RNA sequence: CCCGCAGAAGAAGCACCGGCUAACUCCGGCCAGCAGCCCGGUAAUACGGAGGGUGCAAGCGUUAAUCGGAAUUACUGGGCGUAAAGCGCACGCAGGCGGUUUGUUAAGUCAGAUGUGAAAUCCCCGGGCUCAACCUGGGAACUGCAUCUGAUACUGGCAAG
């Protein structure tokens, strides 16, 4: 059964990414949504759609540099096994911050950089470089 | 609490020149500089990693003239404060007294600079100071006392100094004997011959 | 210009029919104080012939890296089959934390100032094989501004 | 290995055991040689390892090994025993020059480690 | 002489890339001037513009 | 009851008091109150040795305490230091 | 604590030098001997002695014991095809986990504040003993607990899908 629609989605994203597909898509969520809008604006994407009434189907197009891959790594961190929860003073940098993190915080989701000027913490979803 | 031997047996053993001897005389004559001491001096084969950082520890060590656990104080201290590790072991070690005073040229060679401060010669801000390791800091003049101003060595030790360029760290009057310990040195004020991380890393390990 | 470090030496030997046939294998390396560097393994009967075969080897194959003033960039792992490899840039002063052939291989890369400890295996040959996958793997801030289609300061 | 797991019946410590029990955690005992002799090594080595058997203070009986060359010892010897095991059934060592045991005889090197004064010239 | 016509301090060392009296001895630090030598370090044609 | 005396807090030879609000029956550096100042007998000059915090007394005294005969002495020489 | 007197005067050992691991030569027969793990049978840098040397230093060594290194119980931070390691296979309570949308709540969770969190100890900045040790002002911290006010992304619960 599926436990995380975020992880499978960092998965497909992982993977479209690897075998040189320019897009990947999967059943569409509000978070995989803000997800997918973050990416875009910390431009490892080049643009999500959602589309679909019903079960509706989230499309994520994947960007390619020099030919290699945009997303060197993306890796989840809290999970239902294990959630992850940070103040603001604790939250971690990616890559030296070359990267970003992921969070949800009561103000929605959002990169840990923009995070930390805001002053709050939360959720630290995933990691990505 | 002291090492009494043969001081040039040390030098020919690190390599260098540490200049535990006043340099009257060059050391190339009163030994020989290149061999190492003992049975198996011209016998020469290329060290080990630990070993060559042991003995550049030695050099540093031997130089100021501090035995080990008073070094290893030292060190953990440098640890403690802000800025480059090594860069601050060695500004410590340029800070103790009997070193300023050697620096100044109250002394022919450190050690005799050691046995000045012992002695009761030299006062730091008007006060007698006897403590070798005692750190001076910025802006506080140390000086020879009236009592020892008179002695032969220390008008020798000064023209010593003369003849070997000056510190920029200080600033010393021949003539009052007394000097300033300006500012703690920086590492570029120092010889460039001294691996520090290589000492670092070796109570690193 | 170029420095180098002969980190390792080894004698091997091959069985046959006679006896023991021994020869020498040694593990040096090249850098010429800045990002470029290179390992070099030969082989040879005897020492000496065996170390200049290296020599060469690391002389050629050698490999560019970005380096920041006088540290890395960034902290990093690089693995080679056994020996995986954690590096932190470390301030200006500490000097270079390693472990041996890693330390070498640091030291004539140019780079003063780390924390590297080695996870796993301590083979010379394989952890410096991930000492330089991990400092070839490294990015530059102005880098990941090229791959993202960004500003430096857009990244900070 | 899961959390739970160990939850439910946490990590063991490996407790090892003393290979001087005997001593009981003290840096010396005092005992008698109930005998005195010497006893031959396990392949590779050929000596007459000379030993001695005591019944020590607190009422173990062990058997303890003797350093030195030439040793004065004999039954109903009081003697103090160290600990340090000979490569069998050997843990233990006398402490030359203490309470009947003499100090090695014309030794001049690690005069300490076997109980033996300065020379005096 | 130090410090007289021929100087060392004032003018230039007189081997090549070498304190005169004694230190670097090799092509790592060309310029260090030492207390115990009170010498420049570079060329052998260096005194001649000087 | 409670009363205002000294606790000698420094080393051998080189006394150093804190004043300090206290239970009488527990020991003399024991369970306090609370600190109110601090007497330094051998101050050098040009500092300081004595400095107490007078309200937080004059409260004290008002709940009905007792002071310690130096501390009593204290106060004066601070009100005629002043 | 200061002042006066005399004169180098009254003041240096331990351990080790096969490798690990800094420190090498000569002289004496698998014995005597060494040894933490991996020497000795006639040329022993590994036994004993001398020489020389290395490192510590009014101490130096052994023994004992704790943490380390040991990621060698692996939360941080491990593994199980052949090296130890998948139940012989199933059902299945407890238990752990839980697709998706809306509404609510605020329990977890984050934010802010009040109370506490002895003193001492650690550390940061200072002062005082001729320095240090030591004493010592002020901070910081005491990661925590309780109580208030909030936030609602998630997890949770309640209601509808
Ligand atoms: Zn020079």
């Amino acid at each position: 059964s599926m436990q995380d629609p975020i992880a499978d989605m960092l998965t497909r994203i992982r993977n479209g990414q690897a075998a040189n597909k320019a897009a990947v898509t999967m059943p569409s969520s509000k978070l995989k949504v803000a997800i997918a809008n973050v990416l875009k604006e910390e431009g490892f994407i080049e643009d999500f759609k959602v589309e679909g009434d019903t079960k509706p189907e989230l499309e994520l197009t994947l960007k390619y540099f020099q030919g290699k891959a945009v997303v060197e790594s993306i890796q989840r961190v809290s999970r239902p096994g294990l959630r992850i929860y940070k103040r603001k003073d604790e939250l971690p940098k990616v890559m030296a911050g070359l990267g970003i993190a992921v969070v949800s915080t009561s103000k929605g989701v959002m990169t840990d950089r923009a995070a930390r000027q805001a002053g709050l913490g939360g959720e630290i979803i995933c990691y990505v470089a | 609490a002291r090492y009494l031997g043969p001081k040039l047996k040390l030098s020919r053993r690190e390599g260098t020149d540490l200049f535990l001897k006043s340099g009257v005389r060059a050391i190339d004559t009163k030994c020989k500089i290149e061999q190492a001491p003992g049975q198996h001096g011209a016998r020469k084969p290329r060290l080990s990693d630990y070993g060559v950082q042991l003995r550049e520890k030695q050099k540093v060590r031997r130089i100021y003239g501090v035995l080990e656990r008073q070094f290893r104080n030292y060190y953990k201290e440098a640890a403690r404060l802000k800025g480059n590790t090594g860069e601050n072991l060695l500004a410590l070690l340029e800070g103790r007294l009997d070193n300023v005073v050697y620096r100044m040229g109250f002394g022919a060679t450190r050690a005799e600079a050691r046995q000045l401060v012992s002695h009761k010669a030299i006062m730091v801000n008007g006060r007698v100071v006897n403590i070798a390791s005692y750190q001076v800091s910025p802006n506080d003049v140390v000086s020879i006392r009236e009592k020892a101003k008179k002695q032969s060595r220390v008008k020798a030790a000064l023209e010593l100094a003369e003849q070997r360029e000056k510190p920029t760290w200080l600033e010393v009057d021949a003539g009052k004997m007394e000097g300033t310990f300006k500012r703690k040195p920086e590492r570029s004020d120092l010889s460039a011959d001294i691996n520090e991380h290589l000492i670092v890393e070796l109570y690193s390990k | 210009e170029l420095q180098e470090k002969l980190i390792a030496v080894n004698r091997v030997s091959k069985t046959v029919k006679g006896g023991r046939i021994f020869s020498f294998t040694a593990l040096t390396v090249v850098g010429d104080g800045n990002g470029r560097v290179g390992f070099g393994y030969g082989k040879a009967r005897e020492v000496p012939a065996a170390i200049q075969k290296a020599m060469e080897k690391a002389r050629r194959n050698m490999i560019n890296v970005a380096l920041n003033n006088g540290t890395l960039q960034h902290p990093v792992k690089g693995v080679h089959t056994g020996s995986r490899v954690f590096m932190q840039p470390a301030s200006e002063g500490t000097g270079i934390i390693a472990g041996g052939a890693m330390r070498a291989v640091l030291e004539v890369a140019g780079v003063h100032n780390v924390l590297a400890k080695a996870y796993g295996s301590t083979n010379p040959i394989n952890v410096v094989r991930a000492t330089i996958d991990g400092l070839e793997n490294m990015n530059s801030p102005e880098m990941v501004a090229a791959k993202r289609g960004k500003s430096v300061e857009e990244i900070l | 290995a899961t959390v739970n797991q160990l939850v439910r019946k946490p990590r063991a410590r490996k407790v090892a055991k003393s290979n001087v029990p005997a001593l009981e955690a003290c840096p010396q005992k005092r005992g008698v040689c109930t005998r005195v002799y010497t006893t031959t090594p396990k392949k590779p080595n050929s000596a007459l390892r000379k030993v001695c058997r005591v019944r020590l203070t607190n009422g173990f009986e062990v058997t303890s090994y003797i350093g030195g060359e030439g040793h004065n010892l004999q039954e109903h010897s009081v003697i103090l025993i160290r600990g340090g095991r000979v490569k069998p059934g050997v843990r233990y060592h006398t402490v030359r020059g203490a309470l009947d045991c003499s100090g090695v005889k014309d030794r001049k090197q690690a005069r300490s480690k076997y109980g033996v004064k300065r020379p005096k010239a | 002489e130090r410090d007289g016509l021929f100087c060392a301090r004032i003018f230039g060392p007189v081997k090549d890339y070498e304190c005169l009296c004694g230190k670097y001895k090799r092509l790592k630090h060309r310029g260090v001037i030492c207390e115990k030598c009170g010498v420049e370090v570079t060329q052998t044609k260096v005194r001649r513009e000087r | 009851m409670v009363t205002i005396r000294l606790a000698r807090h420094g080393a051998k030879k080189r006394p150093f008091y804190q004043v300090v609000v206290a239970d009488s029956r527990n020991a003399r550096n024991g369970r306090f109150i609370e600190r109110v100042g601090f007497f330094n007998p051998i101050a050098s000059e040009k500092e300081e040795g004595t400095r107490l915090d007078l309200d937080r007394i004059a409260h004290w005294v008002g709940q009905g305490a007792t002071i310690s005969d130096r501390v009593a002495a204290l106060i004066k020489e601070v009100n005629k230091a002043a």
